[PDB]
Formats: structure tokens, C-alpha cells, sequence
RNA sequence: AGAGUGUAGCUUAAAAGCACCCAACUUACACUUAGGAGAUUCAAUUGACGCUCUGA
């Protein structure tokens, strides 16, 4: 039985006004432009350093295959198994204070 | 064949603390809060404090600050669990307890012919188990402590050899889930470091190209 | 003179005389008036250090109103009144392709053709 | 036309597809369809590293099944010195994907984890069961 | 690296202001969390 | 009866042996882009452009005019680079260009454009008017 | 110490075209609209800075 809170509660019905200040200013609107374009530029700076990270140690596990495949078959089929022991992760999320 | 199987593993204490947001992530963390105000509707603490207000101006002509004043004052009763780690540790780098925002990842100090140095955890494969075989051995083999940590994969992390007839190291990546190293004090040095750090305590090809593995980003 | 009539169940029509076209590249706007055939009769792009030195930037609606101005003057100049101009939605919902047409109708030309004098 | 060279010119429906379960792949490996199930006591922070993680597999190419909901749970926590009240929700996402390499694993698992964000619960489960 | 899912606001047409709080947990441990009433401390058993 | 056909077929360098990993059209523009390409190909089967396009002798039209002006591509892009980035350190180029209120001069556009590439325009719209097919043959 | 070399992520592109982000919409993706960031390692075909490969 899927019943979800994505609908809109019926208590949203006539008072919405506890912000009528939908006037804003120029020198505001000025430094929302200008931010927002860089926080574009950092998040382009963000996604080429993980990019990097990505093909960086995806290249270690592939310079580890071709290791593997000048040393020994089972052990690059014992390296290269599923193990169907460890799939159940669970980790917590980095906290704000520690205990 | 020239050459000697030798595992190697990544144990990785992950970051506790959150990482401290840049000067750019504070000023937005202020703007969204700005916009989402702006944008928002419908607060009942505001329409209980408008509607006593109104109905206070209202007998005046002819409530909500004492509930925020009292969990204000027990918010400044309260205290945070410190996160200043380095003041907490001086610069105690064996510790657990070193920096939190940062993730770690376990070093020994140990003696060879070629280098007597800091290495990653190291085994040498008995024919008859897996190199997580030998991952685990090692996990059993390291001194007197109980890591209840976890193996992200049975798959290879890292590949470094020298010539010395080739001790060949065979990088893991392991993770830390909450065990702790009993025998503080110990007299094999246990560091944890991060890669800053392992620019210190890893020289070369060996030993300090392990930065194609290790995770900080 | 004929127009190529047809092509009922494809995208663009090709009943015209002249046509104008639009491409937005990733770093430019290019601007085409090309005949029936195929032949480009004048073009006016982004590309170019005339429309450059003048751009902060070539992928705005400045852009787009800068070309449109540009090819304007150059269709007067060539002698061009009339064109069809074949939009997708998007395009002409866009305020780039708005921009576009009213800087082309205040420089002079005409974006619809007239009627072929059929008798 | 049947005898002409340009026969069977316009075909369409071999280039376009229309009408798994522990999927293995014998001497290679490769998981089935795997949920990354999301919680959060926060709604915008779960949202937020859902679509995140969305857009990642898109990047890296993974098949994404889908993206859908696991219901709001409101617990009311109770304290006394009748107990005073304070509701907390729980809300959840699932990122269900299909196409994933025992080998780039590692790849996922690492970078998702050290990408999660402040008190999120990220577990991935079997498609079994759960409905 | 906890910050790129972690900066965004409230994407809905409709929404209360949810107000910035920390919550402990019973070792003692705080968390942003967002809830409806201004009170910045809120306690788990 | 079947006949074999007399060149490559359309869609056969696509690799049909499973649909789901190739990468997709999801935008009209895309194919429209690609099937211009498609189109504007020579192909040996009946076409429109063979039966109504303009045959001209690949004779590959003779030139008959001025050598070409020699310029230094180095310093000409070196030059042209610092006008593209004083006009981006001007603060309010940025504020025209986000509150779309900018514009450009015609003249001095104009005047250069006859100076860079108004030649090569000059002569493909005389083409067009068929002067080198009337006048020049 | 010696070779392959050298246009931003890619191009039998020559300063381009595709990739790639932030906002709006979308549960989300996608599309679209608005924006964003970029490259020719340096000196008159060679010479000398950087990556990869080989050895000690």
C-alpha cells in the first residue's frame, strides 16, 4: 500500500503572507548573479578533481589486472571473484560532533 | 618465477566530524537559509505569535519569546563535544583520535633489508587461500588489537614492485568499521596518516606511489 | 517562381524562396540565409573578431541580438526583403529566437514571404 | 521494393527494443539489481544525495531502474521529569540500479561513501522482499 | 567532501520553514536536522 | 528474388547485439543535426538532390583574382585575445550582458567585417546572383 | 640514459564541433531554457619544458 507525504498537506490553504517582501534590491540581485556563476565555476572545479580521482584509481585497478594476468590465472579468478559475503553495507554519516 | 607474492592492505579510519565548509559554502548555507525563508509558508510558531500578538493588541486597546528564551538558555547550558582534535592530541599521530574531518589510513614501522621503514601491512601468499586470505592474516596478525572493519571487495587496489628475486606488493584497500588498538603504548609504531603526511613517511615508487589509491578528494 | 511545395509529413517545410537559419552551437551562434537549393545567400556569425570585439560573451540573447542586427543590415544591403523563418518550439519559445526576430523586423526585413502569384 | 538493392531501407523496429533477477555472468561476475536505499530524518538532505547519486550513475553509466519512495515514519519520542512530546520523521529513497560490476564495486562504493553527506543512512539490499 | 549533496534548500512549491537544529543522540551527539518549532536542542533517549 | 546491395546499408555500422548500452538521441536537435549530416552524404541510391540539384562541372572554378593579403596568426590572436579579456574586465559588460541591455556598434562592425571577411561574402552572394556563371563563365 | 611524443575530456577540426557544470521544470533522470569555465610547452622542419615506456 504506497502512500507517500509528496502531496501537499491540506493545511496550506490562505496565509502566506508572513513574507510580503517579495521586493527586492538591485545591489542584492547584482550579488546573487555574480555568485551563483561562481558557485558554477567551483562546482566545475569540484567535478574535474573527482573526475580525476575516478579515472585515477580505476587505472590502479586496471594496471593491477594486467600484474595479475603476467603472474597467475586462479589468482586473477580469485581476484576477480563476486564475494557474496561483504554486498550488505552500512556506514554512517560523517557527523557533526563526535561522541 | 623471479618474483614474490606480497599482499598489502588500506586500512581507512573514515572521517567522524563533517568537514568545515569554505568561505563560499558558509556565505550559500546563508543564502539558501535566506531563500527558503523567502520562500517558505505557513510557520506555526509565527501564526501563534502573530495571533497573540493581535489578540494582545487587542486587549491592550480595550507568549511565544518566554518558549524561545527558554530553549535558548538551555542551548547555552548545553555544551558541544569538542572537535578541536589537534589541541585534544598535540600532535600525537599514533592516535585514533586525530583528525576527525579527514579520513586515515593505518602505517607500521618495520625492519627489512631494502628498507627499514614504514610499510602498509604486509603477508606473504601461502599457496593454499585467497590474498583476502591473506588480508585477513594480516588483520589477525597485526598487534594486540580488535579492528572490526570491513573489505570493500575482492579486487586488487594497487600494484608496486622492486628488484632486491622481485618482492612484488599487492595493495589492498580495507575499511575501518569501529575497532580500536588495544596496547596504546605499543613498541611496533602504529601511525595513522593521512596523504599529506604520507608525503613524510612514504618516499617513492614503492612506498609513496600509493597515492593512485588512497582516497582523499 | 515556384515554390517547392510538398514535403507535408517531414521537418522543415521547404515551400519557400529563402530561408533563415539558426544554429547555436556550445560557443557560437551562427546565422544562415540560404535559397531553396541550397546555396547560402548570406551569412553572419560569432565566429567572426567584427561581432567578437564587440561580445562579452557569444552565447546570449545579447548574441543573438547582435547577429540578428548584424544580418539584418546585411540583408537590406543584399537586397533580401522577404525570408521563412522555420523555428522548433523551444527555438521559438526561447528568448534568444524572440530577440532574434524583433531585431530582424526593426532592422528591415520581413519574416514571412509573400504569396506566389499562382494565375 | 523486395528484388531492388535498397530493399529494407526504412527498417526501424530492429534498431528500437520492446516486449534481471540475480544476474551472473559465470566466469566473470556481475550483481543483479541492487537498491541503494537513502534515509534520512531530513526530506531536502535525502532528496539531495538521491538526485546526487542519480546524476553520478548517469555519469559513469550505470543502468539506474529507477528512483522511487519508501513512506515517512513518524515516531513521537516521549520524556518526562503525561510526557512531553517531540515528533521526528524518517523519510526514504531508493536508487534502484541494474547493471554493476563486482569489479568496479570498489569504484562505488568508495566515492558514494566518502561523499555521504552529514546523518544519512545509505544501505544497499537485495531486491528481494522488499515492496 | 560531505558538502555537495549537503548545500541545497527545500525544492517544493509548498513547505514550512524548517529551522537549522541539532539533535542529540544518546552518546551524546549532534546532528542538522531541520524541524518546524525554533527549539535548537531536541533529545533522543 | 533479393539483390544484394551496391554499397554500405544506413543503419548497419550500429551494433545491434544489445540496444540498451549504446548511447541515445533524447533530442530531436541531435537527430535533426545527424540526419542533416545523413542527408547532405553522397549515397548511390535515387536522391533528390541527384534528380533536382544544380550539376555543376567538378571543374573546380578557376581563380582569377588577387593574391590573398598575408597576415601573423600568432599576434593576430594574440591581439584579439586581450580586447576578448579587457572587455571581460570591464565591470559593466557583465551587468549589460546579465540585464540584457547591452548592444553593439554597427558601423564599426561593418566597416571591419569589409575589411576581414566581407570579401569572401561579396564573392559567394555574386555566385549566387550568377555572375561568375554570366559575366566570368 | 634512451624513445613515443605534445590542440581544454575526445576529434585522417583548423583556434572549431562534440563532451562537461550551476539555476528553472522534473520524486528523480531526461529534454528544454537561461547562464559558466576553458586548450595550442616554449625559440628561429628542427632545438630545448611536461606525460608515458624502457634500465641502474
Amino acid at each position: 500500500i504506497p502512500i507517500e507525504d509528496f502531496i501537499t498537506p491540506l493545511k496550506f490553504l490562505d496565509k502566506a503572507r508572513e513574507r510580503p517582501q517579495v521586493e527586492l534590491t538591485f545591489e542584492e540581485t547584482e550579488r546573487r548573479a555574480l555568485l551563483l556563476k561562481k558557485w558554477s565555476l567551483y562546482k566545475q572545479q569540484e567535478r574535474k578533481m573527482e573526475r580525476d580521482t575516478i579515472r585515477a584509481m580505476l587505472e590502479a585497478q586496471q594496471e593491477a589486472l594486467e600484474e595479475l594476468q603476467l603472474e597467475s590465472p586462479k589468482l586473477h579468478a580469485e581476484a576477480i571473484k563476486r564475494d557474496p559475503n561483504l554486498f550488505p553495507f552500512e556506514k554512517e554519516g560523517p557527523h557533526y560532533t563526535p561522541p | 618465477s623471479p618474483w614474490r607474492l606480497l599482499g598489502a592492505l588500506c586500512l581507512q579510519r573514515p572521517p567522524v566530524v563533517s568537514k568545515p565548509l569554505t568561505p563560499l559554502q558558509e556565505e550559500m548555507a546563508s543564502l539558501l537559509q535566506q531563500i527558503e525563508i523567502e520562500r517558505s509558508l505557513y510557520s506555526d510558531h509565527e501564526l501563534r505569535a502573530l495571533d497573540e500578538n493581535q489578540r494582545l493588541a487587542k486587549k491592550k486597546a480595550d507568549l511565544a519569546q518566554d518558549l524561545e528564551d527558554m530553549w535558548e538558555q538551555k542551548f547555552l547550558q548545553f555544551k558541544l563535544g569538542a572537535r578541536i582534535t589537534e589541541a585534544d592530541e598535540k600532535n600525537d599521530r599514533t592516535s585514533l583520535n586525530r583528525k576527525l574531518d579527514r579520513n586515515l589510513v593505518l602505517l607500521v614501522r618495520e625492519k627489512f633489508g631494502d628498507q627499514d621503514v614504514w610499510i602498509l601491512p604486509q603477508a606473504e601468499w601461502q599457496p593454499g587461500e585467497t590474498l583476502r586470505g591473506t588480508a585477513e592474516r594480516t588483520l589477525a596478525t597485526l598487534s594486540e588489537n580488535n579492528m572490526e572493519a570491513k573489505f570493500l571487495g575482492n579486487a586488487p587496489c594497487g600494484h608496486y614492485t622492486f628488484k632486491f628475486l622481485g618482492a612484488k606488493v599487492f595493495f589492498f584497500k580495507a575499511l575501518l568499521l569501529t575497532g580500536d588498538f588495544s596496547q596504546a603504548g605499543n613498541k611496533g609504531h602504529h601511525v595513522w596518516v593521512t596523504k599529506d603526511e604520507l608525503g613524510d613517511y612514504l618516499k617513492p615508487k614503492y612506498l609513496a606511489q600509493v597515492r593512485r589509491f588512497v582516497s582523499d578528494l | 517562381a515556384r515554390k517547392e511545395r510538398g514535403w507535408r509529413t517531414v521537418f522543415p517545410s521547404r515551400e519557400f524562396w529563402h530561408r533563415l537559419r539558426v544554429i547555436r552551437t556550445q560557443h557560437h551562434v551562427e546565422a544562415l540565409v540560404e535559397h531553396q537549393n541550397g546555396k547560402v545567400v548570406v551569412s553572419a556569425s560569432t565566429r567572426e573578431w567584427a561581432i567578437k570585439k564587440h561580445l562579452y560573451s557569444t552565447r546570449n540573447v545579447v548574441a543573438c541580438e547582435s547577429i540578428g542586427r548584424v544580418l539584418a543590415q546585411r540583408c537590406l544591403e543584399a537586397g533580401i526583403n522577404f525570408m521563412v523563418y522555420q523555428p522548433t518550439p523551444w527555438e521559438a519559445a526561447s528568448d534568444s529566437m524572440k530577440r532574434l526576430q524583433s531585431a530582424m523586423t526593426e532592422g528591415g526585413v520581413v519574416l514571412r514571404e509573400p504569396q506566389r502569384i499562382y494565375e | 521494393y523486395k528484388t531492388k538493392p535498397t530493399h529494407g531501407i526504412g527498417k526501424y523496429k530492429h534498431l528500437i527494443k520492446a516486449e534481471v533477477r540475480a544476474i551472473n555472468l559465470g566466469t566473470d561476475y556481475e550483481y543483479g539489481v541492487l537498491n541503494i536505499h537513502l534515509t534520512a530524518y531530513d526530506m531536502t538532505l535525502a532528496e539531495s544525495y538521491a538526485q546526487y547519486v542519480h546524476n553520478l550513475c548517469n555519469s559513469l553509466s550505470i543502468k539506474v531502474e529507477e528512483s522511487y519512495a519508501m513512506p515517512t515514519k513518524t515516531i513521537e519520542v516521549l520524556q518526562l521529569q503525561m510526557l512531553l512530546d517531540s515528533v521526528l520523521t524518517t523519510h526514504e529513497r531508493v536508487v534502484q540500479i541494474s547493471g554493476l560490476s563486482a569489479t568496479f564495486a570498489e569504484i562505488f562504493l568508495e566515492i558514494i561513501q566518502s561523499s555521504l553527506p552529514e546523518g544519512v543512512r545509505l544501505s544497499v539490499k537485495e531486491h528481494t522482499e522488499e515492496d | 567532501d560531505s558538502s555537495r549533496a549537503s548545500l541545497t534548500r527545500v525544492h517544493r512549491q509548498a513547505y514550512a520553514r524548517l529551522y537549522p537544529v541539532l539533535l542529540v543522540k544518546q552518546d551524546g551527539s549532534t546532528i542538522h536536522i531541520r524541524y518546524r518549532e525554533p527549539r535548537r536542542m531536541l533529545a533522543m533517549p | 528474388r533479393r539483390t544484394p546491395p551496391l554499397g554500405p546499408m544506413p543503419n548497419s555500422d550500429i551494433d545491434l547485439s544489445n540496444l540498451e548500452r549504446l548511447e541515445k538521441y533524447r533530442s530531436f536537435d541531435r537527430y535533426r543535426r545527424r540526419a542533416e549530416q545523413e542527408a547532405q552524404a553522397p549515397h548511390w541510391w535515387r536522391t533528390y538532390r541527384e534528380y533536382f540539384g544544380e550539376k555543376t562541372d567538378p571543374k573546380e572554378k578557376i581563380d582569377i583574382g588577387l593574391p590573398p593579403p598575408k597576415v601573423s596568426r600568432t599576434q593576430q590572436l594574440l591581439e584579439r585575445k586581450q580586447a576578448i579579456q579587457e572587455l571581460r574586465a570591464n565591470v559593466e559588460e557583465e551587468r549589460a550582458a546579465r540585464l540584457r541591455t547591452a548592444s553593439v556598434p554597427l558601423d564599426a562592425v561593418r566597416a571591419e567585417w569589409e575589411r576581414t571577411c566581407g570579401p569572401y561574402h561579396k564573392q559567394r552572394l555574386a555566385e549566387y546572383y550568377g555572375l561568375y556563371r554570366d559575366l566570368f563563365h
